DNA sequence: CGAATTTCTAGACTCGAGATCAG
DNA sequence: ATCTCGAGTCTAGAAATTCG
């Protein structure tokens, strides 16, 4: 077992161990963990890198765990359908996806669009292009509510790619043992 | 099979150059009347069209409707290369996927075969509805453009004051606010310096600069350029190519609530 | 309150432009007498001092002797938008922070309006006393342009080291060492051709080639330069603003120490 | 000593603006005939022949043979600093240590003096063979040039093939090819304005656009360009130095690859 | 009115500045 | 100890002004 792993088991061992830790936790919140149990070693392997990387959308393109699988894509439909995991299909905001794309295609981008300072910082194309989303439109697409943003969605997602992020459900709620083992 | 033979190449280099830097991509629709473009552009807020007719052209011949994606970019390079006196002969074969440019020279001496790669283009279809307008102005093209070159300086959105007692410009910027004013003219007889003004209904509207700075690049085109406007409908900017057709432009007004931020 | 008409926009523009590279504030002191400037430059190396008498102007009033913090680089992108035959009517009214710069077409067809933001900056006067120099030298703008251009190329330290038979901008570097010569001299009908040098005592001095550039840089604004330089003394670079005032450059001559290292 | 004085600056500006985006350093071996320079070029692809007969120069003096390995880079850099009509001096020690310019000035009254450092450079000496062609080819110099630009738009393969009534080059590349023919014409009095073609076998080559956009950086030496080229011979681009000498341009052609199977 | 020129601008280059970490 | 990243810095080419 990889080193992490063991003194990850370790800290759900003893909290299921004592009698009071799951007084505080309903049924489903006890089901999750359960569910944890239930997958593969080559499933619960994943879940435990990204809970200790920060809570954000990352590109597929930028993991590379050579100690489990060469290729992930089998372990992450495995998380998908588990709930634990969410695919970039759920990424429907707009401020999330500009973040997401690193600082040159962010800049190629705004090219595209003829922002107004196309070779800014990261930071001042973000809210440029946040901006930009709330802008009227044209007979282009006639009118009856803007939703140019919608325009600048599927451009941004086919340049972001594949991606995941750790689903709240099940981190709030994991999240919420370690603490009490370190009283 | 097409054959378009057009005297003045300085035309087609001009209108190309116009349409290069605001447009990547346009469905060049053919017909038996002559080109109608009608394409767009990335930011999805403004709208381009052109119709050239087909008594301009020297010679023509069209035997069925056919539509076209060329790159837009490609095409202005291929255009560049060309003098402007050359004798364009656009010139596409049936189904072949290929725009074969022919450049002649007026002294019959270099002659230039290109071919061009077509592109298959999601034909939207957009019917744009006719309107009445409330200010109509005509003005010489130079000093629109060297107005609205002098007002990107300054900030970003022009406030267009189309007042019968002359059109007042306005921009506001950190570096100060600018408010530029013509007036009309009376008695010069010149076409390329009347500056006419028509009223319905008084307007007060807002549109950016760069996009203005972007339609302008068609100065060259014509001396006198027509501004049609009314009250929340995008703006209309005319060039009219001699007597063979025109370009317009669209441009969307800017929401008050968008100054707010 | 402030009132300033002058006909020529050129020369505005002209000594904007030749400013914009070295000063980025000022402290425009206007009296009765005419607008005044004095500001040594961000690097603290070399002054530069502006005059512009009352009888240049074709129309002025003041009542209150004034001090605006006016931002450089800003007045020159204003000053840039107006065309070269406007009539500038700088105006400023009671105790407002705005300069009110009013451009005004020939032909009374386009009045554009700007307004700016004045800002404070603390007003620091350095002493100017007159003296006597060694090497005096009136000799054609362009040649002086010319001259630094060509010797930014090779080095950048001139030794001017005025001769029996005329100056000797002289230079070294890694790639040779160019020993220009001009002759004197005094037998040309027109005054614009002119190299008359004037001596009393010998000199030989060093400067810095970036900051004669910057200088040359208000070659526009008349075609008679008059280098004077003396002894352990800033040189001085000085141009006639046509009837109207003077523009000098003052710059320290360098350490030949400091080259020693 | 070596002592050169040429009335026409002009032409050695020209001359080493040609021979400085392609030659880094190169070999001037001087003798009583003249000035001769070969120099295989930093790719080691083309080469680079010249030779400016000593009749040519208004004053020559070459006691013995040297060997100037002068940075043609630098060379070019202090020959941009002199004027197109000034009377260049080009002068060296018989001890070869430096090489001295002497530009001046056609009234006589503002000379300019410069050195430089010359380098040790070993004279690899390549002796180019004659041989006779198959395919030559006169025209001018401007066509050349703006039919080098414009394929360049396209593709980085022409494939020139002097065709029944003239030149066909061709272009290919990922936008398209392109065909250019000039009609051969000899009718004309004005030589300079006339292609003339002399054949003696059918040939047809292939060549590097980047190398010929370099070799066309010598249009201003002379109006009329002769091209020569047989089967497996390097293309040979001669241009001729008014009355002085004549610059030879070398390029072997492109290995035609079996893309084919 | 086209070529040359200078100036402005897109693009590649080098380096300081986060982020993680191990105890 | 490992790693990526973005941000400032510098050239060469396109565009605007001017002289001829």
């Amino acid at each position: 077992h990889p080193y992490y792993l063991r003194s990850f088991l370790v800290v759900l061992k003893t909290v299921l161990e004592n009698e009071d830790d799951m007084l505080l936790f309903d049924e489903q919140e006890k089901g999750i963990v359960t569910k944890f149990y239930q997958l593969s070693a080559t499933g619960q392997k994943l879940y435990v890198r990204l809970f200790q990387r920060k809570l954000s959308w990352i590109k597929m393109t930028k993991l590379e765990y050579e100690e489990i699988a060469l290729d992930l894509t089998p372990v992450i439909e495995e998380l998908t359908n588990a709930g634990f995991l969410q695919t970039e299909s759920e990424l429907q905001e707009l401020s999330e996806v500009l973040e997401l794309l690193s600082a040159p295609e962010l800049k190629s981008l705004a090219k595209t669009f003829h922002l107004v300072n196309p070779n800014g910082q990261k930071q001042q194309l973000v809210d440029a292009f946040l901006k930009l989303a709330k802008q009227r439109s044209v007979c282009t697409w006639g009118k009856n509510k803007p939703g140019i943003g919608a325009v600048i969605l599927k451009r941004a997602k086919a340049l972001a790619g594949q991606s995941v992020r750790i689903c709240k459900g099940p981190r709030a709620v994991f999240s919420r043992i370690l603490l009490l083992f370190s009283l | 099979m097409f054959e378009a033979r057009l005297v003045q190449g300085s035309i087609l280099k001009k209108v190309l150059e116009a349409l290069k830097d605001l447009i990547n991509e346009a469905c060049w629709d053919i017909s038996s009347s002559g080109v109608n473009l009608q394409s767009m552009d990335s930011s999805h807020v403004s709208l381009v069209q052109l119709t050239l007719r087909s008594e301009g052209f020297d010679t023509y011949r069209c035997d069925r409707n056919l539509a076209m994606g060329v790159n837009l970019t490609s095409m202005s390079k291929i255009l560049k290369c060309a003098g402007n006196e050359d004798i364009i002969t656009l010139r596409a074969e049936d189904n072949a996927d290929t725009l074969a440019l022919v450049f002649e020279a007026p002294n019959q001496e270099k002659v230039s075969d290109y071919e061009m790669k077509l592109m298959d283009l999601d034909v939207e279809q957009l019917g744009i509805p006719e309107q009445e307008y409330s200010c109509v102005v005509k003005m010489p093209s130079g000093e629109f453009a060297r107005i609205c070159r002098d007002l990107s300086h300054i900030g970003d959105a022009v406030v267009i004051s189309c007042a019968k007692d002359g059109v007042k410009f306005s921009a506001s910027g950190e570096l100060g606010n600018g408010n530029i004013k013509l007036s009309q003219t009376s008695n010069v007889d010149k076409e390329e310096e009347a500056v006419t003004i028509e009223m319905n209904e008084p307007v007060q509207l807002t549109f950016a600069l760069r996009y203005l700075n972007f339609f302008t690049k068609a100065t060259p085109l014509s001396s006198t350029v027509t501004l049609s406007m009314s009250a929340d409908v995008p703006l209309v900017v005319e060039y009219k190519i001699a007597d063979m057709g025109h370009l317009k432009y669209y441009l969307a007004p800017k929401i008050e609530d968008e100054e707010g931020s």
